[PDB]
Parts: C-alpha cells; structure tokens; sequence
C-alpha cells in the first residue's frame, strides 16, 4: 500500500493511517513548583531579569508562517538565551516547517547548544481530507529541536491538524520534556495564559496576569532542593 | 534512457562529468557517524555541482549528518527548501539517546530555478514499512516521478534493489556497468576506454 499515491488520489495524509509510568508522572506532579508567569514584551524586556538560570527553556516564538506581533528569525537569533541558561541545561525550540529548520540550528549553536533530538509534530487530516513559494511538497508537520549544553518517549507527536488560526502546539511536548527529568527550573518563552502549567515559569507578551517574583521563584530551588531532577520525591522538612 | 542503468564504482573517484545533467539527484551517503563510510571531507569534496543546472537534491541524513548534510547541501550550491520525514512502521502500520527514533529524514535542496516540476502534489511525510538495514522506502521514487515525470535522475550510493527506470544508479555494491543512454555510453568509452575507474 503506497500511502503517498493514496494521498495524491484522495487527500488523506499518509499519517492518517498510522495505528495506535504513572507513578513517574506522579512524582513529577509532586515535585512541580507552583505555576509562575509574567507578562513581558520580550522585544523590549531585559531577559536577564529572569532568574535564576534555567535547566530547561521551551522557546515558542510566534512565526508568521503559523498565521495563514510576529517574530522573524532575525528577531529570534538576537535573543540572548545564553545569558539565562544554566551551564548544564536544555532547550526546546519550535522551528516550524520552513527556513526555521536551518535558522533554528544556527540559533542553538549561537546560544551554545548542540542539537540532540529533532522532534516532529506530524499533523493528520482525518477530519478534513483534501503554500510557501519555495515548497516542493505539502508541509504537514512542524519541528521542535532539542539542544543540550554542558555535560520512554519517541521523537514524534501525532495529532490532528488544528483549526485555522489556532497556533497552539501539542501539550504532549511538555510530557516529553518533563519525562526527561532535567531539573525543575523550567522557562517557557512566548507562552500564553492557555499554556500555563505547574512546574513552569511562563513569560510572554499576551499574558493577562503576572505572579512572578524573582526572590520567591528562587526560593523554590534553594537548598536542599537545588539539584532535584523533578522526578524524585520531595525532601522532608521539620 | 528509460530502463534502469547503473555503474559499480567508488563514487569518490568516478568522473561524474560524463553522466550529463539531471532533474533530480538523490543520495543516501554512508555518513561517518555494515558497510564502509566516507569522511566528512570526502563528502564535502564530491563533485555534486556538475550533476545539475536546475533541479532538486534529495539527501538522506541521520544523527549529526542532519547538520553535516546541511553543510554539504550548501557547499554544493543548494538551498534546503523541504524536509521529508519517513515514519518507520511494521506491516501493521505501527511505528517501530534521549528519545527513541521513529523516523528518518530526507533533506530537499534546490539549485537554480526549476521549471515545470509538479510541486505540491505529495506531502512531506512518508509512512512505509521498514525492510532490511538502510533500505529506503520505494515510495520516494513515486513522489519524485510525480514531481518530475519522465526526466533523467541519478542516485548516489544505491544498491541493486534501488535501480529504477529513468534513474542512473551509482554505488560500490552494484554489479558491473549497465549503460544504455548512447550519449552516456559514448562519453564513458572516451573517458574509460579500458573500462576501469581508479584514482
Ligand atoms: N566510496 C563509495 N563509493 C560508492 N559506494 C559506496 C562507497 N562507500 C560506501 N558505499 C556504499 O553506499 C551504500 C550505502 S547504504 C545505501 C542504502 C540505499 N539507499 C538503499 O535504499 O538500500 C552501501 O552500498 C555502501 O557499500
Ligand atoms: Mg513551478
């Protein structure tokens, strides 16, 4: 069965035909910090005000291609991510489907990371079977690049294509990130009210409210909790 | 010439200027990341620039070749304009260091200004069964044929099961030389009168 030919014949994407741990999710939920969030116009905001240095950064700049205030790769590459990343830390960068697959790699290296995974969000069109100038093929996926600096899941997320104008990325990316047990200082840049989550600090221009206080946030990670992975039991006090 | 053609050779040494120009190039290099490999310098030095004036290059990559392949693509004179993902399944359409890997990537580069290709007919995801080690899905030949019907194509590092109509296949595990295009036959005889491809 050639699903490529089938797509040409019917408009059903090949991915439409792909078919088909709790205690760990529980420990992650137990060690999560309270959700913290800050409205900030990141083009005008000194991100060095975001402390302490993060173990994980999820970066979701609003690309123009998502719409069919947007950020260009010129804008993104000039973010000073290296100034808020911990010496050992990770980044997850949503790059879209076009020039971002190249420029996002330039960004990772500019900020001092090396790419260790390429996570592909594959979009089915089961509910609606049936266009960049340079494109050779219909683009039916997006890429989230994982980078590392310093010293159970698969690299695929499959969901139905969202309705037009919905720019949300699949919440499954958080599941992947959290299952790595990388540390508890987790930053989501260009998050929204709708993405706020326990265990994350969310910073973005469209947030309607803020609760972030740098001293309070830092107090979540002061000793003896400085080095927890986010997948182990809380440390007893008193 | 329509039926399959191939040349058993060391792609480092073959004078590929004898093969003429191609609408589509595809390569599955043995990146240095089962058979022998090529060093990063050997890959960079391959004379890909002579193979095309206007068309597309399909370059399979894994691991750090996701980056090295991008470098090679650009050094050879291409811009990366698409990226095909092959989701690897078993016969029942189930998917087979930090993450388990369910896919392989094929970079799509463009050189010049291709005219008359049927861009946008296929999508950029292949769902196809895994076969023997390193055997890429035959679906890609159909996508390439719909993209550029009837034109001449060349595959680098192909094995016998890769030979296809409209394609010339190069690789060191092919069996001898099978050339039918009279222009290619003539130029091969001039360049290699004793049929031997060294240095
Ligand atoms: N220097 C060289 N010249 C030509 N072929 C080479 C080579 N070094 C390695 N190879 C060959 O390149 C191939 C890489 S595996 C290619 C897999 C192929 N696309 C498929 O679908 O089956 C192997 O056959 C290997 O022997
Ligand atoms: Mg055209």
């Amino acid at each position: 069965n050639d699903y490529c030919q089938h797509f040409v014949d019917t408009g059903h994407r090949p991915q439409n035909f792909i078919r088909d741990i709790r205690l760990k999710d529980e420990l992650i939920a137990k060690s999560n910090t309270p959700p913290m969030y800050l409205q900030a116009d990141i083009e005008a905001f000194d991100i060095r005000e975001l402390t302490p240095k993060f173990d994980v950064i999820l970066l979701e700049p609003p690309l123009e291609e998502y719409y069919r205030k947007c950020w260009t790769w010129d804008d993104i590459m000039k973010l000073e991510i290296d100034e808020i990343a911990a010496p050992r830390s990770f980044i997850f960068l949503w790059c879209g489907s076009g020039e971002g697959l190249d420029l996002g790699r330039v960004c990772l290296r500019k900020w001092g990371y090396r790419r260790c995974e390429d996570i592909c969000w594959i979009k089915t069109n089961k509910n609606n079977p049936g266009l960049d100038p340079k494109a050779v093929f219909q683009r039916t996926k997006e890429h989230c690049l994982m980078g590392i600096k310093g010293t159970v899941d698969i690299d695929l997320i499959i969901t139905e294509e969202p309705e037009i104008g919905n720019i949300e990325k699949p919440v499954e990316i958080f599941h992947i990130i959290e299952h790595f047990c990388l540390g508890r200082r987790r930053l989501h840049l260009f998050g929204r009210d709708s993405t706020i989550r326990p265990g994350w600090l969310t910073v973005g221009p469209t947030l309607t409210n803020s609760n972030y206080n740098a001293e309070t946030y830092a107090s979540y990670f002061s000793a003896p909790n400085s080095y927890l992975t986010g997948c182990t039991e809380e440390i007893e006090r008193l | 010439l329509f039926p399959p053609q191939w040349i058993c050779c060391d792609i480092r040494y073959l004078d590929v200027s004898i093969l003429g120009k191609f609408a589509v190039v595809m390569a599955d290099p043995p990146w240095d990341i089962p058979y022998g490999t090529l060093t990063d310098d050997e890959m960079r030095r391959l004379n890909i620039p002579v193979l095309q004036d206007d068309g597309f290059l399909f370059l399979w990559v894994t691991g750090r070749a996701m980056e090295l392949g991008r470098e090679c693509l650009n050094l050879w004179g291409y811009e990366r304009v698409d990226e095909i993902i092959w989701v690897k399944t078993n016969q029942l359409q189930r998917i087979i260091h930090w993450l388990n890997h369910g896919k392989e990537h094929c970079l799509v580069g463009v050189k010049g200004n291709p005219q008359g290709f049927n861009q946008g007919l296929d999508c950029d995801v292949i769902v196809a069964e895994v076969r023997s080690t390193s055997h890429k899905p035959d679906e890609i030949y159909g996508m390439i044929e719909r993209l550029s019907p009837g034109t001449r194509k060349i595959e680098l590092f192909g094995r016998p099961h890769n030979v296809q109509p409209n394609w010339i296949t190069l690789g060191n595990q092919l069996d001898g030389i099978h050339l039918l295009d009279p222009d290619v036959v003539a130029r091969f005889k001039q360049r290699y009168p004793d049929g031997i491809i060294s240095k």
